[PDB]
């Protein structure tokens, strides 16, 4: 029976991985031999060994029965290295947890406050969709009793249950009734955080627990003016934990009615202003109250308050507080985003800041203040960051962008331009599920297609590593070939296109190695309906077609097949299944 | 709820781990060496909140070795650090003057302190004195 | 073509650095250990790495990783053979290879790193040559680094001619899990600790199959090796000619020649081992090993390595002759036999439990090896005919030599 | 070392 | 003695080749 | 601490002076910045001692380009040491002077720099040999003003072999920076000459005379015979990179050979035992060896015709060297061992790598497609993986049998049964995709084709694109081929695909199979269900142009990637 102090020292000994390996090995083959006896005096080190093994990277799986078996035990040392050990290697999908169940409902009965506690603290780390529905039964009995100790661990094996299974909340209703009085900290917080986890699982309960909102508004008064008391009392704010749980019901209650919103205004108004937020405890209850105030129907001198106190701490040089407040003015987009926009020059700045949260927290509010009048002057502030971004930020930055002009674009001639310079400063960045999106949008517009098809005819011969552009590029090709090139049935005077460079180009993607196989579908679908639209390079892409034909890939060889029996049997029908395809939204 | 709460060291070796979201053993192993890779792989203004995988990762070390947790986008962020350096404190009034080398060797003190504290992912008890004579009782027992 | 050479540490800290070019900054070596990191934990670890436009190529020594970052494209051999023969150098001066010297033998360390290589090109590699020029406890640099002979000191003078041969033989035995041998080849090994006075010019003679067919005696037992590689006191001429071996030993232990044949007869020792792994409840291990080498030959410290369960506790073992241990470190039955006489049988019937919880991952079919060292006993059959030992001044040489076998890749494959 | 010290150092 | 097999002197040449 | 060390050095006792000297190279070399004391260790630098004036040495090199005008103080030392009695001391000052990174300083040394060109002591002579390549990497135009080339190239002619190997190296450096205007290349007596030192060259000596011969284009047959002959005693040689560079020269010289004459056959049947002998060596250049052997297989390849015993991966080999095992083992596969070359493959897949199983999986595609003599074999391997149930090991099969079928599917329609009902559930794009595929178009050997496919109809919507196109295709097969039991199913899918399909080439295959559906379902047929032509495998040898490039290019960082001198260097 080697001490755990023991083991640990020897496992600090040893400096290679190789020699930990064969340490934790030579360990570990002690402990089974030891198991395999059904040792039960010094069972205490070796489940300490094989827990600390497991949490060093070794493997416990045959240390699974010992764990059922010590469970079981009837000495409290090995009762809690069997709750340690089930706390720790045991979870839903052991598959082994489902013996637990007859022991915690043995265990579950014990007159010692410490076994019951424990048994109960391990249903509530582990609990299952199926020890949940076995196990509810006494949940509810220990939830009824007049335990200051026990009340706040039924209160959380409750919510355990409830989260686990949603459709057992209606056995918990007739127990939480009645329990707004209780004078211990803990056990009013569990009660709030009960209360405020069956309210946001099912809104039939919202009206039942609608009428204790005056009671919890005189508790929170009462809190707030006992500023003073040993317990719970840390930098000078007394009950931090239930100040925050309380003013969270308070925002989660009430939030599309009156009477629940009038009747928190007054204990608002007073936590708004008479609170101190020199320690991060203030700071962390300034900003619950303020979301609690957004997320509800509040007066109209509360939300100048909130705007007032979230303006003064975006100011502040704490990055935590940075981020806090980037947060809740993102939260509050929707709700007083007329007064939002006072603090522009502030998001604006936020995205320079070298942090990487408050640049995403920066980048998600302007991209969720963007309106219908700020667009076009956001636009080139949009691209300079995109430009001058993270390399993990582009892409998202990409994305906001076309986002944003697909919702609130000012014209579809400059949305197309913003798209395109996106498309090509992007690179590698814009995402492949855009693609369809950027198609569906061109092929709603048919106003301007000419100018778009010399865009991506530009764009498109100068690069074409680009999957996503040289998609997009392809995909405008084969739809407006038609209007991209006018008049070019025979040799003509010099444009910029002549019928042989877009041919050539999709050849050149076709046989190019940057290809991932759907930039090259694109390049032959394209080819294949160039052959009606285009009527001056015609015969040309039949032979490439016919030699694309035997390309390695399954579908691609196909299509290239398909496409050379049209071309040599059907040369007539070609033309009569070429149409364009539907637009829609 | 904090979805897990992890002590990791500096160095990378972590010395304390609790996750309240039934993940298989690789996940969790991925998931924690890029919690790792992180928070050894970000500076000392980052605020101490990261949004990885759409979790408040919050990371506040006092020492060497640091503190992570596992918040979802549901509650605010200070309380977080607030129950964090509470159940800090809690740790060094039970210990006495909590050093790094205590931690590896009373490795279960601190995993039943935290089991006596924080269930489920939610806080059990507010006060720290309370907690405290809770914790010294159990143990009392033998 | 390396630019610097560098030497790193198992926790990233670069040891000991010596540019050799200068045109990589030396502060490339900190993205080397997040790049090796990168590398194993996605399986694209390799030895030679790439930061950028640099490339830092090099081998994992006992403690430390030699890595050395070049920048052109130079030959990746040159820079492999540099880091063996700095490797060699130091394991001769320091008898470990671990961080406690490179701490503590920097002010030697630094003059053998400048005077081994100027530019990336190294000039001496003779660990015995350049101990005369560079000691850690300095006159002119001997005549032998610019004379031909690099690798014999003149001068050398001893009480006593006696030189001390090694034929160590290598079995390596590739067996399939169906019983039949896949890859069966032994490397012969002639190692000399040549200790004579003055620069001998050793004329070794053996009888070899092409010279016994060339001197019209090809009908006796001769050594048929496939590939056979001279030491760089062998000369090539003179082997390419006639098949002669002339060439002055070292001072010291060398390897001079090193046979390589593939081997087509039965082996030595054959295997039957058998599993009877009930499902999660108890495994058999029906092992039998029959002696197939020769009678008068004794195989000294048998180790045949059984690979157990990774997994198996509380094991019994029912074994015939030899002491079978299992080691939790290595996780097999480790069959070892002090002496083991040819021809002899031993038979073992392994059980051990097995938890009934399966495990979660696979762990593969480790091979069975056999540790095996049998001396005086030549399977191929080679012996040696002839050392002509000349000398200048003239003496009587003692020249001696003895022939050891071992198991060298005899491992078997599981089933 | 830097893992004797205390977490707070309170 | 010696584990390995015992060492042997070797001969000089053949003098059986002349 | 700095001012006590200042104060240490900044004395007149030489006991004090070495512990100073000691403590500042362990401060450099523990990663202390010690270049703001480089103008105080420069007054105790002409020391008589050689203990310290290395380590002065040594610190001004690491310190030079940091305090470049710092630097200005050591001219005259250095000019004074360039002419010391002793070989080591003057050896160490040239060593010193080319590795000192100083424009200004460069210039003044090219008088001590010639001094020693014409040393008499062969350590002097190679250190100098060392120092102008050193000076002309620094500064080509320096190097060509000071007329070293004219010294270089008599270097070569002289004796101290290993001054003369020194010289050609040096030599060799500058011209692969050098345009190739006025190269250093010699006539056959020059090489001869080379030749003649071969024999009394070192191991880091022979590495530089043979890769001279790596530039020269031999014209004749009989200086080609010449040199083979002289190469191939280096095929003896104890060092890897020197046996290496021995097979190399060869294969460079085999080029101007005639394979009529009996000296191609003998060097072709004398490097198969240098390959066997280099595939033994360290792991670490067990990499090496087998980019060589990859980039020399595809050229002769047969040289290693009969050599696939030792192409077996070992139990404690690497990663990188199993990786390269099996490439080598697919390049050099062949009917004669197919049976040992399936035994292997079957072997490895009872490993737990699932790279390593996943590069199994592919060599032994890539030998079925090779081979057709084995196809059987093959598909009866696949067809036990696939009932190892194993999930990478069964993706690896559908895939297999997904590209064996495009190739080789007129005799494979008695696999279609046993995948029929082969565990579908695997949600891999790669065997989905192929499952789907094989179905489409083997839909004649299973009659619950269109049972199967209405388990891939669920997601087909938000499954993915190449999947989508997949299973649209087997239906529009299904339907065109069976047309009875699939007619709602092509519907269903046209609008799944055309109405809710929201892909542009996706849509656009909707629509046109719409369109070929409404048009003329009987000519779908003859213009969807058409007969394929042969399928151009992609053919793993390298162009001839490159390989030609890549035989000169040999034991280089050009030859492990596989890639161009000119593709991989900055």
């Amino acid at each position: 029976p080697i001490r755990l102090r023991e083991l640990i020292r020897t496992i600090r000994t040893a400096r290679t991985q190789a020699e930990e390996r064969e340490m934790i090995q030579k360990e570990c083959a002690a402990i089974r031999s030891s198991f395999r006896e059904e040792d039960n005096t010094y069972r205490c080190r070796n489940v300490a060994k094989l827990l600390y093994m497991h949490m060093l990277g070794y493997p416990a799986h045959f240390g699974q029965l010992e764990c059922l078996k010590l469970i079981a035990s009837q000495k409290f040392t090995d009762k809690r290295i069997g709750y340690l050990g089930a706390m720790l290697l045991l979870d839903e999908r052991q598959d082994v947890h489902l013996l637990m169940t007859n022991c915690i409902k043995n265990d579950l009965n014990h007159s010692t406050q410490f076994v019951q506690g424990l048994a109960l603290c391990t249903l509530g780390c582990m609990g299952s969709s199926e020890m949940c529905r076995d196990l509810a039964g006494e949940v509810e009995k220990l939830l009824k009793t007049s335990n200051s100790y026990l009340r706040k661990k039924a209160a959380l094996c409750a919510v355990h249950v409830i989260r686990k299974v949603p459709e057992l909340m209606e056995m918990f209703l007739p127990a939480t009734k009645n329990l707004l009085n209780e004078k211990n900290h803990g056990v009013l917080h569990t009660s709030v955080v009960l209360l405020t986890e069956m309210c946001e699982r099912s809104p039939d309960m919202l009206a039942h627990f609608r009428k204790l909102v005056p009671q919890l508004v005189r508790i929170l008064k009462n809190l707030i003016m006992s500023g003073y008391s040993p317990e719970h009392d840390v930098s000078g704010i007394s009950d931090p934990f239930l100040q925050v749980r309380i003013l969270r019901l308070l925002r989660i209650l009430g939030r599309n009615d009156d009477d629940s919103s009038e009747a928190m205004n007054d204990i608002l108004a007073q936590v708004a202003t008479n609170t101190e937020t020199s320690k991060n405890v203030g700071n962390a209850i300034l900003y619950e109250t303020v979301l609690t105030i957004m997320d509800i129907k509040s007066e109209s001198g509360l939300r100048v308050l909130a705007i007032n106190i979230l303006g003064r701490f975006l100011l502040n040089n704490d990055k935590n507080i940075r981020y806090v407040a980037l947060t809740s003015l993102l939260k509050t987009v929707q709700t007083d985003h007329n007064a939002v926009q006072r603090h522009r020059s502030t998001i604006v700045d936020c995205l320079k800041d070298l942090d990487v949260s408050i640049k995403r927290r920066a980048m998600e509010l302007s991209f969720a203040l963007v309106n219908g009048n700020n667009i076009r002057g956001m636009m080139k502030e949009l691209l300079y960051f995109l430009d001058s971004c993270e390399p993990e930020f582009k892409a998202d930055c990409a994305s906001g962008i076309f986002l944003a002009a697909e919702k609130y674009a000012p014209s579809k001639r400059w949305h197309i331009d913003t798209i395109m310079r996106v498309l090509t400063t992007a690179g590698s960045y814009v995402r492949d599920d855009a693609v369809p999106n950027l198609i569906q949008l061109i092929t709603n517009s048919v106003e301007m297609h000419a100018y778009t098809v010399q865009r991506l005819y530009k764009a498109i011969l100068g690069d074409y590593s680009q999957q996503p552009l040289v998609q997009v590029a392809a995909w405008c090709i084969g739809e407006y070939g038609d209007l991209l090139v006018s008049g070019q049935c025979e040799e003509e005077e010099p444009i910029q296109v002549t019928e042989d460079e877009v041919l050539d180009i999709l050849e050149s993607v076709l046989i190019s190695n940057m290809s991932t196989s759907v930039t090259r579908g694109y390049a032959l679908t394209a080819i294949m309906k160039l052959s009606t639209r285009f009527t001056c390079t015609v015969n040309r892409i039949k032979k490439v077609v016919s030699i694309y034909g035997s390309s390695i890939d399954v579908e691609l060889q196909q299509r290239a097949v398909e496409y050379n029996a049209l071309f040599k049997k059907y040369d007539h029908m070609r033309s009569a299944l070429l149409e364009r395809m539907p637009v829609m939204e | 709820m904090i979805h897990f709460i992890l002590l990791f060291s500096r160095q990378g070796k972590l010395r304390l781990q609790k996750w309240y979201i039934t993940l298989p053993d690789k996940e969790r192993k991925k998931i924690t060496r890029e919690i790792v890779q992180i928070i050894l792989s970000r500076g000392h203004r980052t605020s101490s909140f990261v949004d990885w995988k759409e979790l408040k990762l919050v990371y506040k070390r006092y020492a060497s070795l640091y503190f992570c947790c596992a918040i979802e986008n549901q509650d605010n962020e200070l309380l977080t650090l607030e129950i964090v350096h509470r159940y800090v404190e809690l740790l060094d009034k039970y210990f006495g003057n909590v050093c790094e080398l205590d931690i590896i060797f009373n490795f279960e003190k601190a995993y039943f302190i935290l089991d006596e504290f924080i269930i489920g992912g939610e806080i059990q008890e507010t006060s720290k004195k309370i907690a405290v004579k809770a914790i010294e009782d159990s143990d009392m027992l033998q | 073509s390396a630019s610097a050479v560098y030497v790193l540490d198992l926790k990233g800290k670069v040891l000991i650095c010596r540019n050799y070019r200068g045109d990589v900054d030396m502060s490339e070596v900190e993205h080397f250990m997040p790049i090796l990191m990168e590398k194993e934990e996605e399986g694209m670890l390799s030895p030679i790495l790439a930061h950028g436009g640099v490339r830092f190529m090099w081998i994992k020594h006992n403690n430390l990783y030699l890595v050395a970052t070049s920048k052109k494209n130079a030959c990746v051999s040159l820079v492999f053979s540099f880091l063996y023969k700095v490797v060699q150098v130091f394991s001769e001066y320091f008898k470990e290879l671990e961080e406690e010297s490179i701490r503590d033998n920097f002010v030697i360390i630094y003059e053998l790193l400048d005077e081994l290589m100027d530019f990336g090109y190294p000039q001496t590699t003779d660990s015995k040559i350049l101990q005369e020029y560079i000691t850690q406890e300095a006159p002119r640099p001997p005549a032998t680094v610019t004379n031909a002979v690099s690798w014999r000191s003149e001068g050398i003078k001893y009480r006593k001619n006696e030189v001390f041969l090694d034929v160590i033989e290598a079995v390596n035995l590739l067996v399939s899990a169906n019983g039949n041998v896949l890859r069966s080849e032994i490397v012969g090994s002639i190692k000399m600790r040549v200790f004579l006075s003055g620069m001998p010019e050793l004329r070794l003679g053996l009888n070899d199959k092409v010279l016994f067919d060339n001197t019209g005696r090809g009908k006796s037992k001769s050594v048929e090796l496939e590939d056979v590689k001279f030491h760089q006191c062998v000369r090539l001429s003179r082997f390419e000619n006639d098949r002669t071996i002339s060439f002055i030993p070292p001072d010291g232990e060398f390897e001079l020649m090193s046979y390589r044949l593939n081997t087509h007869v039965k082996p030595l020792i054959w295997i039957e081992s058998v599993i009877e792994k009930h499902s999660h409840s108890r495994i058999e291990y029906m092992v039998k090993a029959k002696s197939q080498f020769k009678r008068r030959s004794t195989a000294n410290n048998v180790e045949i390595h059984i690979p157990v369960p990774n997994d198996a506790d509380s094991p019994k073992f029912k074994t015939t002759v030899g002491s079978v241990k299992w080691v939790p470190e290595n996780s097999e039955i480790v069959w070892s036999v002090k002496s083991f006489p040819g021809g002899k049988e031993y038979l073992m019937r392994a059980h051990f439990g097995l938890p009934s919880v399966e495990a979660e991952d696979k762990e593969g079919k480790p091979p069975i090896s056999v540790k095996f060292e049998i001396p005086y006993f030549t399977t191929s059959g080679i012996q040696v005919r002839y050392l002509k030992i000349i000398e200048k001044s003239g003496y009587q040489a003692l020249p001696w030599v003895r022939y050891i076998t071992q198991n060298g890749d005899y491992q078997l494959r599981t089933q | 070392k830097g893992e004797n010290t205390s977490l707070l150092h309170p | 003695d010696r584990k390995g097999g015992s060492y042997s002197q070797a001969a000089g040449s053949d003098s059986a080749q002349s | 601490e700095i001012f006590e060390l200042k104060a240490e050095l900044n004395s007149d006792k030489k006991e004090k002076k070495k512990e100073a000297v000691k403590k500042v190279i362990a401060s450099m070399t523990v990663g202390k910045d010690v270049s703001a004391l480089f103008p105080d260790v420069v007054n105790c630098m002409q020391t008589d001692n050689l203990e310290l004036k290395k380590l002065v040495y040594l610190y001004l090199m690491n310190y030079a380009k940091s305090q470049p005008d710092m630097a200005i103080m050591a001219v005259n030392t250095f000019v004074k040491d360039c002419e010391d009695p002793n070989p080591l001391i003057r050896a160490l000052a040239v060593r010193t002077m080319g590795c000192i990174r100083v424009d200004k300083i460069t210039e003044y040394l090219c008088e001590p720099l010639r001094k020693c060109l014409k040393d008499e002591d062969p350590y002097v002579r190679k250190t100098a040999a060392v120092c102008v390549a050193k000076l002309h990497d620094i500064n080509a135009q320096l190097v060509e003003d000071q007329g070293f080339l004219d010294t270089l190239k008599d270097l070569i002619s002289d004796s101290n072999p290993m001054v003369v190997a020194n010289a050609v190296a040096a030599l060799s450096e500058i011209a692969e920076s050098h345009p190739s205007s006025n190269l250093l290349d010699l006539n056959p007596q020059s090489i001869n000459k080379l030749l003649t030192a071969l024999n009394e060259c070192t191991e880091w000596g022979q590495i530089f005379i043979l890769d001279c011969l790596a530039n020269y284009m031999p014209k004749d047959d009989r200086e080609a015979q010449s040199i083979c002959e002289r190469v191939t005693p280096r095929l003896s040689h104890a060092n890897s990179a020197v046996v290496l560079s021995a097979v190399k020269v060869l294969m460079k010289f085999m080029e101007m050979l005639s394979k009529d004459l009996d000296y191609y056959g003998t060097l072709l049947k004398k490097l198969a035992p240098p390959l066997v002998t280099l595939l033994s060596a360290e792991p670490e250049l067990q990499y090496v060896a087998l980019r060589n052997i990859n980039l020399i297989v595809q050229k002769r390849p047969e040289i290693l015709k009969h050599e696939m015993k030792v192409f077996f991966v070992k139990y404690n080999d690497p990663i990188y060297v199993k990786l390269e095992k099996l490439d080598i083992m697919i390049r050099l596969a062949s009917q004669a061992n197919i049976a040992q070359v399936l035994a292997e493959l079957r072997e490895y897949a009872t490993e737990v790598d699932v790279d390593f199983v996943r590069k199994a999986v592919r060599a032994i595609g890539r030998c079925a497609i090779k081979v057709e003599q084995s196809a059987e074999r093959c598909v009866s391997t696949l067809l036990d993986l696939i009932q190892t149930k194993v999930n990478y090991v069964v993706q690896e099969a559908i895939v297999v049998i997904k590209d064996i079928f495009r190739k080789y599917p007129n005799k494979y329609e008695s696999v279609i049964a046993t995948l029929c009902e082969n565990l579908d559930s695997l949600d891999e794009p790669e065997a989905r995709a192929a499952m789907i595929w094989i179905v489409g178009e083997y839909a004649e050997r299973i009659d619950n084709a269109d049972e199967l496919l209405e388990s891939f109809l669920e997601g087909f919507h938000d499954k993915s694109t190449q999947v989508q196109l997949q299973l649209l295709t087997a239906i529009v097969k299904l339907f065109l081929k069976k047309p009875t039991e699939t007619q709602e199913l092509v519907q269903q899918v046209l609008s799944l695909a055309t109405q809710d399909s929201d892909n542009p080439d996706l849509r656009d295959r909707g629509y046109i199979y719409w369109r070929l559906l409404s048009t003329d379902p009987v000519a779908a047929k003859e213009v969807v269900l058409a007969e394929k032509p042969l399928i151009s495998e992609e053919t793993d040898l390298i162009e001839p142009t490159l390989l030609d490039e890549l035989i000169c290019y040999i034991g280089t960082l050009a030859s492990v990637y596989h890639k161009p001198p000119s593709a991989f260097v900055e």
